[PDB]
């Protein structure tokens, strides 16, 4: 409890010991890293891979394993060039350029519904169906099936978490059985009558698989991460007032603002890589075999890259914060993830002249992701 | 018949765990070499002893228990 009311703490002590830290945490052994410059080489190296969450042979869970194996999150050469390339035509600056009209209507809309009620709960109100509307509206899943999207995206999310547990990967299994089969029948009615979405572009060489894992991993990546970003700039932004009035007072200061949100309170805490060889970095030697484990909110928070690293300036620039990875599996839909946030945020303080607060994190500790925001306004 | 010892509720929960009968675990046997289990199954195991016995292991303890009797001798104590 003590660690998701200020994890940064527990990141300092570890950083001052060693930037790569050799411990266990939460049953599972391997080198933690704090520091930015180790883990950015550590990302750019390919001598570094990418694993399946659970074990390669395992089949406990026969159809999450499954569906989590062909990712091309946890896919290495040649597979995920494949894999990426062929999901990257719905990413690409000007095709999420093309996107603003859609979510600059949609965070009106959702503003109307609670505008009079003085009241709001950013998550369940704003942040969520936004996120939720854009992504499916990208992928082509209907406006009926939205509300499965949502269970299956918070059910899969935890899979890969360190605080998952037996039943949390149970559950995960039959919303892998459940998810796979919408996609796959998606699919099938697409692949007679295309649409202009993303799984007719993928129809468009891929497995029919291959493709309802795609849509499954950008359904989640969609829902989960991008509400983070949205929820967690807003309590920010409350926490500190006064870069608030000062964006409030300049909405084009929304793109800096934004960066150093991702910075200070980065929706991914970690992600993970396994050493297909020895591998020597910063004075250690990680062995063939061994896990290591990046801490990318720790790494936004390396006083030899930002001064002042606990200080949560607007203004920073630049800002090479690594809360979207780095190398070759650095973040597909960061374009989108900063247009919704931007466009959400600049939205909400224009709408909302007097926004203030009325907190819990959820209990992921590779994602930072609040329970609820409750705010009061006008 | 009696009520459930803790060698009983140990070995109940590894075989239930590495899909193998009560009666083949032995105390001697190792996890991962005799009793196969993986880099999932292992930290499973320990969850689920943690559960059972309303316990909490330390991640250097847990290291430590290699073998089925290890995983016994250190939930007498404890
Ligand atoms: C709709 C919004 C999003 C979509 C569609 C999306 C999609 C993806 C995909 C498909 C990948 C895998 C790329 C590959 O393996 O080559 C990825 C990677 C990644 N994403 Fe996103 N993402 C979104 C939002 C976010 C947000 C808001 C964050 C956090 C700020 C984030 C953090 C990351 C990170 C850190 C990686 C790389 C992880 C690693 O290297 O292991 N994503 N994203
Ligand atoms: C009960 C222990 C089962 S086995 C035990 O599992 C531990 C946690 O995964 C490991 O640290 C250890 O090396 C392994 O022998």
């Amino acid at each position: 409890s003590e660690f998701l009311k200020n994890p940064y703490s527990f990141y300092d002590t570890l950083r001052a010991v060693h930037p790569i830290y050799k411990g266990s945490f939460l049953k599972y052994p391997g080198w933690y890293v704090t520091g930015y410059e180790e883990t950015a080489a550590i990302l750019k190296d390919a001598r570094f891979k990418v694993r399946t969450p659970l074990p390669e042979s395992s089949t406990k869970y026969q159809d999450l394993s499954h569906v989590q194996n062909q990712m091309m999150l946890f896919q290495n050469q040649p597979d995920h060039r494949r894999l990426r390339t062929l999901a990257s035509g719905a990413f690409t600056p000007r095709t999420t350029e093309s996107y603003q009209p859609y979510i600059i209507e949609t965070v009106h809309h959702l503003l109307d519904q609670v505008q009079g009620k003085k009241k709001m709960e950013v998550i369940s109100d704003f942040a969520f169906p936004l996120a939720s509307f854009v992504i499916a509206n990208i992928i082509g899943v209907p406006e009926e099936d939205r509300e499965q999207l949502k269970e299956w995206a918070a059910s899969l999310i935890q899979t890969i978490d360190f605080t998952r547990s037996r039943k949390a990967l149970t559950e995960g299994n039959i919303m892998a059985v459940q998810a796979m089969a919408y996609f796959k029948e998606l699919i099938q009615k697409r692949k007679r009558h295309p649409q202009q979405d993303m799984i007719s572009m993928l129809l468009k060489k891929l497995t029919e698989e291959e493709a309802a894992s795609t849509c499954i991993l950008l359904a989640i990546a969609g829902h989960e991460t991008t509400v983070n970003l949205i929820s967690n700039s807003v309590l920010c932004l409350l926490q500190h007032p006064e870069q608030l009035l000062k964006l409030r007072e300049n909405p084009d200061l929304i793109g800096t603002a934004v960066e150093e949100c991702l910075r200070y309170e980065s929706p991914t805490q970690m992600t993970a890589r396994v050493a297909s060889e020895d591998i020597d970095i910063c004075g250690v030697t990680i062995r063939q075999g061994e896990q290591v484990y990046l801490l990318l909110g720790a790494a936004n928070r390396d006083p030899s890259i930002f001064t002042n690293p606990d200080v949560f300036d607007i203004t920073r620039s630049p800002n090479p914060h690594l809360s979207f990875g780095h190398g070759h599996h650095v973040c597909l839909g960061s374009s989108l993830a900063r247009l919704e946030a931007q466009i959400a945020i600049n939205t909400l303080l224009q709408r909302m002249p007097s926004l203030n607060l009325a907190w819990r994190y959820r209990p992921l500790f590779g994602f930072r992701a609040l329970e609820e925001l409750p705010v009061t306004f006008e | 018949s009696h009520m459930s010892t803790i060698e009983e509720r140990v070995k109940k929960i590894i075989g239930e765990q590495l899909g193998v009968k009560q009666e083949e675990v032995t105390n001697n046997a190792s996890f991962v070499e005799d009793l196969g289990a993986d880099s999932l199954d292992t930290v499973e195991l320990v969850m689920a002893l943690e559960e059972e016995f309303d316990t909490e292991i330390p991640d250097e303890e847990a290291e430590k228990i290699t073998t089925v009797q290890a995983a016994i001798d250190y939930i007498n104590g404890h």
